[PDB]
C-alpha cells in the first residue's frame, strides 16, 4: 500500500496483499495493568525514605515502561525488611510525624512487612517528567510522592503497582547494539 | 483487573483495599486503542490479481 | 472445638509476582477526578501499531542513501528485535522484555526526493536456509517481494511475514547463533532518475496479528 | 485429612490503624442508658461550621483597630491553617490533624464601636502570583473582594474561595516556602467617622464545602 | 461503624463483642449537625446583581 | 475477633505423592495448538494389548528352533513378570513399576519355516502343585493346553489364565522362592515334517482383564 | 485429572493455576485406546465344541 506519509495518518498493511492469512493475537502480556503489576525494587534505602516510584531503576521492566509514559496513576502495595516497627505516613505529612505512632505502624514481625497503601497526592495524575521553569513558591514537585516509611533500619524495599494507568507515551530504548547485526546474548539451555 | 489470580471475594471493603476514584461529567477514553483501529488496511489504487 | 488446619510446607512465601494482594491499613481516600484524561493506553501493541519508529543505517541515519554507482542493494538486515538496525525502535524497546514472539512486523518507506527525482524500489523477505542475503534484485525475486516507484504518494508499507518452524519465536539471539534463525530483509534500488543523494526514510510498527508473549526482566541492574 | 492452608509471609502484623476487631474475653455487659444526652458532635466540621472561633492581631488581641493615621491597611495574613493569624482558632486546631484540606474558609467582621462611630471596610483575597501584598485598596481592587459599611447589623462574612492549581492543598507550610502557597487575605479600611479606637472582630469558620482529609499524628510527644 | 473494613460477620456475638446499650423513653440526637444545618446563608437586605 | 484455628501436629509435610497442587506465580500462558497430535496413548495397558513383543530363548533369539532329535520340549518358562524369557517384554517393562498383577496374558506364536516345512506345536500351562515341569506331550496333555498345526495362517494366540489362591499375584519374586509360584508354560513339538532348522517366534501382550496395581520406584538410583 | 483428589473448588483462577491450551481445527484423539478395541477376538474358521 502506498499512502500520504506526510499526513502521519496510521497505515497498518497485512500479509493479505500478497496472498497470506493473518492470524489470531493474544495480547494479555502487554496489557499495561497486568505488565505493571508485580514488584519492584527500590535500591536506595535509609531509616526516613520518601517512596518516590522514579527512584525504580531506568532499565528494569516496572522502571523502563513507567518511564515510556509521561502521566500516571496508581495505588500501592509495599514489602519492607526492617529492624523495630514500621511508620507509614501520607503524602503532605511532616517529617516529624514519622515517629508518633497513631500514625499506621506495623509492629515487627518476621520475614518483612506487606501493605497495602492507597494514592495520596494532591493531583489528578502524577508524572515522570516535569516541564516546570522552576515550579517553587531535571527535577520533580516534591508533591509527586506515595508518603513514607520509616524504622530503626530499612533493608529492603519492594513496591508495586496496584490499578495502573499510563498516560501519553515517551521513548523506550532495547541496549545499544555494538556488533555488525544483532544483539547477542547467552540464552538459557539445558547442560 | 490485572495479575490478580484468586477465586474468593476479597476479605477487606472495597473503600479500605483500595483508593476510590471520583468523577466530573472507568470509560472508553482510550486514545491509544481508537488510533490504532483507525488504521488504513486498503490498498490505494486499482488491483490486478 | 475449634477448626482443625494442617499448615502446609512449601506454601506462603512472597513471590514478586504473585496473585494475591496486601491487607489495607489507611481506608476512606477518594481521589481527585481524573475522568476522560488525554492520552491514556491500556496495551503496549496499540501505541507499537499506531505510532512507527525508525530503523538505523550506516553511520547512525534513520534513512537509505540511493546509490550513484551500479551497486544496487541499499540495505540488508535480520529479521531480529534484536537487530542492529531495530536497536532504536520502539518496538524493539518493547520486545526485550518478552521472550517470545509471533506474528507481522511492518516497514515503512517514505521517499523524501524533491518533484525531479524519480525512483524504483524492491523489498524482499529472505527466510533462513540461504547462506547469505543475496545483493540482486534478480535472485532475490524468487522470494516474496514487493518492487514500488515513486510518485505522488510518498510512503510505502510492507509486512515482514511470519513463516518458521516453531509457533513462536525468541525476541533475543543466543551467542551461538551464526546466521539469523528467522532470515533477512533487503531493501534494493532498481533504478533511479536523478535521484542521487536523495533519501528513503525507513520506520516499523506491529502489525495486526504481532504478539509478545513471556515476560522478562533482562536489562543489568 | 483436614483442610489445607498456607500462612502468608509478610502478613498478620499489628497495624495501629488496622480494620479488624480484637477477640472479647468478658461478655453479657449492659451498660446504663445515655438515651438523649446532650450535646453530641459526629463529625469536627459540624461544630467547625457553627461555632466560629477568634483570629489574633497584633499584640495578641482578637480584633483590628481602626487607624487614625493616613494608613488603610487593617491586617493581611497568610491563606494558611498554620497562619499565626489563625493559631487560636478551633479550625486550624482540628485541621493539623490532617494533611490535605480544600474547600471554603468562613471570615466574619463584628464591629465594636459606639452608636456614634461609623465606618467602612473592605476585604480582598490575593492569589497567589504577586510578590508582596497590596497596602491600598485601589490595588486590591482588582481582585475578588467585598465591601460593607457600619449599621444596624453588626456582622458581615466573607467566603474565601478556594482557588488553586492542584484539587487540595496541605495544611502545613514547609520551610523552603518563601510566599505563601496559597495567597493573603487583606483588610481595609475605607474609611471612617468618629471610629479612632473603636474595634473590628474577626473570627472563622469552615464553609459548607471545607473538606479535610488524610489524618495525621505529627505533634512531638 | 468507624474505622472497620471487614467483610465477614463476626465470629463472636455482639454481647460478647462490646457491651450492650440499654435505653430510657442511636437516634437523631445530633446538636451539632442540627446546629450546623440550620446556618443562615442567604442576604439580608436587597440585591442589585 | 478473627476465625480460631488449631495448626495440626503431624499434618502439613510434603508428601511426594500428595494429592494437592502448588500455587501459581506466572499466569496467562496460552499453548501452541496441538489439536489432534498423532500417536497418542492414556493408559499403558492399550499399548501393551495391542502391541506385543518378544519373548527371549536360548542364546538370545526372540525364536524357538524345531528340534532335530527325539526331544519334544521346546521350551519352559516361569509364569512370571520377572522370568528370564520375559525380560525384554514391554509387559515386563511396565509391569515393574506395580507391585500386583491379576489377569490374563497373552502368548502369539508365529511360524516361520518355508512353504514346504510343516509341524504341529502344543502349549501347555502348568500350574502350580506339582515339584518340575513335564517333558513330555503325554504328561501335559492333563492340564490346560492347546494344539495346532501349520498352513496358510502362520500366527497362533493362547492364552495364559490366572489361576491362584489370591486375587492378586506379585510382579517380582523372593529370594526365598525355589518354585515359581504360579507355574509353568511349556511349549512342545509333536512333530515335524521338513521342518528341520526352522522357526517359531514367540511373543507376549495383555489380555482383556490383564492388570497392574499399586505404583512402585524399584530400581537402583 | 489424574492424581489430584481434593474436594475443594481451586483458589486461583484456572488462567493462573495452568498454562491455557489452544485449539485449531481434549477430543478422542487416543490412537492407541483405538488399535487395542479393534483387536480380533474371535475364532478363524470352523469350531467343534
Ligand atoms: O561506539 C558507537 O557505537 C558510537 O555510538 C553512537 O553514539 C551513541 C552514544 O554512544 C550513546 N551514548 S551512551 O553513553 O553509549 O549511552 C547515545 O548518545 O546515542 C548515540 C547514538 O547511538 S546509535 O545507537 O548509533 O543511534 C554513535 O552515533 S552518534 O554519536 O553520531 O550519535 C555511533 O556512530 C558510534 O558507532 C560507531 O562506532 C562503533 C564502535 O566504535 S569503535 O570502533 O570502537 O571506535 C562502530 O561499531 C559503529 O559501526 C560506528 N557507527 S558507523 O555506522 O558510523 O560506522
Ligand atoms: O513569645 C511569645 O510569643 C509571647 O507569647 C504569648 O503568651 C502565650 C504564652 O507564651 C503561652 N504559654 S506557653 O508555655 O508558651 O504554652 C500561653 O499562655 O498563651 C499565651 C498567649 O499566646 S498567643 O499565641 O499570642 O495567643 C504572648 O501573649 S500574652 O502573654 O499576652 O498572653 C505574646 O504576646 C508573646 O509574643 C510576643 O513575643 C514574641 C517572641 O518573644 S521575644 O522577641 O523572643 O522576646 C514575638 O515574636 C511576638 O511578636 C510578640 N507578640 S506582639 O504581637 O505583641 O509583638
Ligand atoms: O552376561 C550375559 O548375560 C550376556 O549378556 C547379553 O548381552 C547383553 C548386554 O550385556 C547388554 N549390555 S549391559 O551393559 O549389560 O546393559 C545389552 O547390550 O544387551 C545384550 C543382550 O542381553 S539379553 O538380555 O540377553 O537380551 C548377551 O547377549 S548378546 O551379547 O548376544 O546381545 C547374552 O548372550 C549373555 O548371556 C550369556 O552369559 C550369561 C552370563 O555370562 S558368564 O557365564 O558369567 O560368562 C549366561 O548366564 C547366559 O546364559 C548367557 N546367554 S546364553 O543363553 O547364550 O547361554
Amino acid at each position: 500500500t502506498t499512502t500520504t506519509g506526510e499526513s502521519a495518518d496510521p497505515v497498518t498493511t497485512t500479509v493479505e496483499n500478497y496472498g497470506g492469512d493473518t492470524q489470531v493475537q493474544r495480547r494479555h502480556h502487554t496489557d499495561v495493568g497486568f505488565i505493571m503489576d508485580r514488584f519492584v525494587k527500590i535500591n536506595s534505602l535509609s531509616p526516613t525514605h520518601v517512596i518516590d516510584l522514579m527512584q525504580t531503576h531506568k532499565h528494569g521492566i516496572v522502571g523502563a515502561l513507567l518511564r515510556a509514559a509521561t502521566y500516571y496513576f496508581s495505588d500501592l502495595e509495599i514489602v519492607v525488611r526492617h529492624d523495630g516497627n514500621l511508620t507509614w505516613v501520607p503524602n503532605g505529612a511532616p517529617e516529624a510525624a514519622l515517629s508518633n505512632t497513631s500514625n499506621p505502624t506495623a509492629y515487627n514481625k518476621a520475614p518483612f512487612t506487606r501493605l497495602a497503601l492507597p494514592y495520596t497526592a494532591p493531583h489528578r495524575v502524577l508524572a515522570t517528567v516535569y516541564d516546570g521553569t522552576n515550579k517553587y513558591s531535571t527535577q520533580l514537585p516534591a508533591s509527586f510522592n506515595y508518603g513514607a516509611i520509616q524504622a530503626q533500619a530499612i533493608h529492603e524495599l519492594l513496591v508495586r503497582m496496584k490499578r495502573a494507568e499510563l498516560y501519553c507515551p515517551r521513548p523506550l530504548l532495547a541496549i545499544k547494539v555494538t556488533s555488525q547485526d544483532r544483539y547477542k546474548q547467552k540464552i538459557i539451555a539445558p547442560a | 483487573s490485572g495479575n490478580t489470580g484468586s477465586i474468593i471475594n476479597n476479605y477487606y471493603m472495597q473503600q479500605y483495599q483500595n483508593s476510590m476514584s471520583t468523577q466530573l461529567g472507568t470509560q472508553n477514553n482510550d486514545w491509544f486503542s481508537k488510533l490504532a483501529s483507525s488504521a488504513f488496511t486498503g490498498l490505494f489504487g486499482a488491483l490486478l490479481a | 472445638g475449634i477448626f482443625p488446619v494442617a499448615c502446609a510446607d512449601g506454601y506462603g512465601g512472597l513471590v514478586t509476582t504473585d496473585p494475591k494482594t496486601a491487607d489495607p491499613v489507611y481506608g476512606k481516600v477518594y481521589n481527585p477526578p481524573k475522568t476522560n484524561y488525554p492520552g491514556r493506553f491500556t496495551n503496549l501493541l496499540d501505541v507499537a501499531e499506531a505510532c512507527p519508529t525508525f530503523l538505523r543505517f550506516d553511520d547512525g541515519k534513520p534513512y537509505v542513501v540511493t546509490r550513484a554507482d551500479d551497486t544496487r542493494l541499499l540495505a540488508k538486515f535480520d529479521v531480529s528485535l534484536a537487530a542492529k538496525h531495530m536497536s532504536n525502535t520502539y518496538l524493539s524497546g518493547i520486545a526485550q522484555y518478552y521472550t517470545q514472539y509471533s506474528g507481522t512486523i511492518n516497514l515503512h518507506f517514505m521517499f523524501t526526493g524533491s518533484t525531479d527525482s524519480k525512483a524504483r524500489y524492491m523489498v524482499a523477505y529472505i527466510p533462513p536456509g540461504v547462506e547469505t542475503p543475496p545483493d540482486t534484485p534478480e535472485e532475490a525475486a524468487h522470494c516474496i517481494h514487493a518492487e514500488w516507484d515513486t510518485g505522488l504518494n510518498s510512503k510505502f508499507t510492507f509486512s515482514i511475514p511470519y513463516v518458521s518452524a516453531a509457533d513462536y519465536a525468541y525476541t533475543a539471539s543466543d551467542t551461538a547463533e551464526t546466521t539469523n534463525v528467522q532470515g533477512w530483509v533487503c531493501v534494493y534500488q532498481i533504478t533511479h532518475g536523478k535521484a542521487e543523494n536523495d533519501t528513503l526514510l525507513v520506520s516499523a510498527s506491529a502489525g495486526k496479528d504481532f504478539e509478545l508473549r513471556l515476560p522478562i526482566d533482562p536489562r543489568t541492574q
